[PDB]
């Protein structure tokens, strides 16, 4: 609770001490921490999370980190996200929408 | 009408803009907030 | 009609002012806000 709070409002400091099934847990949603900094648009978190070792992975709905950050149209997130692993670009939700998708959908 | 019009369109995007940086500063004051007995 | 396009200027211009006050408001909380664990 403490480390998905602190990931979703980007208190990078607590992020820091707080820090592997703490790092890729989910809630009753499915979203991990870095699903959660990748939503609310904290690329530090996000890069922070994805230096110690995050796996990018699917929520309940099958949208990954960059999903979120595409709806969210966090620019800087994106390119944290890109800039490690090229293989999330063309991960599919579970309607089929892709990063592209949500981009576009949301303007 | 039509300036009437393009002259709210305006009030609105500049009240847009204000609140975008006025979005920004509160999620900086939930980063930057002490949260002990709340937490 | 003329009469809804200038009370909606009207509530605008309101809404713009109070804007603007809440935007000075927040700026001065991050001012006196005390940031230790998030420094």
């Amino acid at each position: 609770s403490p480390l998905h709070f602190a990931a979703s409002y980007g208190r990078i400091n607590t992020c820091q001490r707080l820090l592997t099934r703490l790092l890729n847990e989910g809630d009753l949603h499915g979203m991990t921490p870095l699903h959660l900094a990748a939503k609310n648009g904290h690329d530090k978190v996000v890069q922070l999370l994805l230096k110690k070792g995050a796996l990018f992975l699917s929520d309940h709905n099958g949208w990954t980190a960059l999903h979120h950050a595409s709806m969210g149209g966090y620019t800087q997130t994106m390119k944290v996200i890109l800039d490690t692993n090229l293989k999330c670009t063309d991960r599919l939700d579970e309607d089929g929408n892709t990063a592209l998708h949500f981009a576009a959908r949301e303007g | 009408l039509e300036m009437e019009i393009l002259k709210q369109k305006y009030r609105l995007k500049d009240l847009t803009f204000l609140l975008e940086k006025q979005h920004e500063l509160i999620k900086l004051i939930i980063q930057k907030m002490e949260i002990i007995s709340e937490t």
